[PDB]
């Protein structure tokens, strides 16, 4: 997360597009990933 | 006299202090590609990391 702020406020004032890009796409990219990595996590250490 | 030879593991210790100082340091380093304006941002940073 911190990286990508990073990103996107190094891309800022340059262009934009590509950072609400960014942004917008992350804004979808962590919270799936975040949840498939709890569904993992949780189905493999549950189950043994 | 039994003399014993221990020889101690860096495992933990790599997990502990060495990997959160070395990102703590990576995270140090962000504060070049912000702005040179961002007066609050840049400070906010360095001093986060020295406290960690
Ligand atoms: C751990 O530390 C101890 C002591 O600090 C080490 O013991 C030392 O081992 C050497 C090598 O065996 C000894 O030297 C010996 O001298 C006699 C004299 O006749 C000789 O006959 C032997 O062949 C050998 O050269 C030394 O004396 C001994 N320390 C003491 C105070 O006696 C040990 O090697 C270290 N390492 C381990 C894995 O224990």
């Amino acid at each position: 997360a911190l990286i990508e702020f990073a990103t996107v406020n190094y891309f800022t004032k340059s262009q934009p597009a590509r950072a609400a890009k960014i942004d917008r796409l992350s804004r979808i990219a962590f919270p799936l990933l975040f949840g498939i990595f709890n569904l993992v996590y949780w189905a493999t250490y549950l189950n043994r | 006299s039994l003399s014993f030879k221990l020889k101690r593991n860096i495992g933990y210790f790599i997990l502990q202090t060495y990997m959160p100082s070395i990102l703590i340091t990576i995270l140090s380093w962000v504060s070049f590609w912000i702005n040179y304006d961002a007066s609050a941002a840049r400070v906010a940073l360095g001093i986060t990391t020295v406290l960690t």
